């Protein structure tokens, strides 16, 4: 997270850590939708191009971590995948689009203080919280700084960001945007900045129904032009957007 | 039910330190 | 950076 803070013991409960068991490394972010289901973006999983194409057994999702490096016992779950589903129509190949994964755990993850689901949204919540100037959270392990000079953060970091407008998006960047993508964050012109950064990809992005009280993932970290640029701003899956698919596969596949 | 209400917080009533924000954005 | 995990996991 660039421009976040130290999260708080408890404050993302549905916060995963996808890790890699050769070399052991952190890979990305991702969030825990049910006791089975994990949902991450698919550039953690597949890029052709960077030669990445994880499989269900290279991949560990430890749930309920605080601590970047140390492995928390009796606290933290390290947790092995039945199955990796990548949306069948996600564009690697162009604008990244449909960058959507669900991961099926070999087993049911155990809710404690420390692991709780988000939930998902649904068309009226979407609907009332999905606008501009409206902030949502982000949070991951990332780094501190697009490239440091001078895997960077001792915890859980944290950082709330405004979602911005379409046009705003668009005009930021050459990439073809499309409905299944959203950018946030600070405008040059409001002196405030931050951004998901390298190694917050797949983690999410939530806010705060305001009439429930419940905590939703309305998009994943997904692609943007380096870590907090000016003028550039940070793209997200459209979760509630996707939701069709979730849901299907969910019920295909249990 | 359940999902979204962290077990620290939403139920213990206790608020985190940055949420405050959030729920005055959707101003 | 990382500590070792149980290895089991592996
Ligand atoms: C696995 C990949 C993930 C991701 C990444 O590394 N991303 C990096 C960069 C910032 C990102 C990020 C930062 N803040 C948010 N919200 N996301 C997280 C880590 N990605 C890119 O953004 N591009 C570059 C990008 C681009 C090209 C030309 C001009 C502008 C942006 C691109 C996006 C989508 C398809 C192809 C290229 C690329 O080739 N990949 C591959």
């Amino acid at each position: 997270i660039v421009e976040g803070s130290d999260a708080e013991i408890g404050m993302s409960p549905w916060q995963v850590m996808l890790f890699r068991k050769s070399p052991q490394e952190l890979l990305c972010g991702a969030s825990l939708i049910s006791d089975r289901w994990v949902l991450t973006a698919a550039h953690c999983l597949l890029y052709p191009p960077w030669d990445k194409n994880f499989t269900e057994n290279d991949l560990l999702v430890r749930i309920g971590k605080h601590s970047r490096t140390r492995y928390e016992r009796n606290i933290e779950k390290i947790s092995m995948l039945e199955k990796i589903y990548i949306h069948p129509r996600y564009n690697w190949r162009e604008n990244l689009d449909r960058d959507i994964a669900l991961m099926k755990l070999k087993k049911p993850v155990a809710f404690s203080d420390y692991i709780h689901p988000v939930c998902l949204p649904d068309r009226e919540t979407a609907a009332s919280l999905l606008q501009a100037g409206y902030k949502g959270r982000v949070t991951g392990w990332g780094n501190l700084k697009e490239t440091w000079t001078a895997g960077q953060p001792s915890v859980l970091q944290v950082v709330n960001l405004p979602i911005v407008e379409r046009p705003v998006c668009k005009d930021s960047t050459r990439i073809r945007i499309t409905d299944n993508m959203f950018c946030a964050g600070y405008k040059p012109d409001e002196g405030k900045r931050g951004d998901a950064c390298e190694g917050d990809s797949g983690g999410p992005f939530v806010m705060k129904s305001p009439f429930n009280n419940r905590w939703y993932q309305m998009g994943i970290v997904s692609w943007g032009e380096g870590c907090d640029r000016d003028g550039k701003y940070g793209f997200y899956t459209h979760v509630f957007r996707l939701k069709k698919w979730i849901q299907k596969v969910i019920d295909q596949f249990g | 039910a359940d999902c979204g209400l962290r077990p620290l917080f939403e139920k213990k009533s206790l608020e985190d330190k940055t949420e405050r924000e959030l729920l005055e954005s959707y101003i | 950076d990382f500590e070792g995990i149980p290895g089991e996991y592996l």
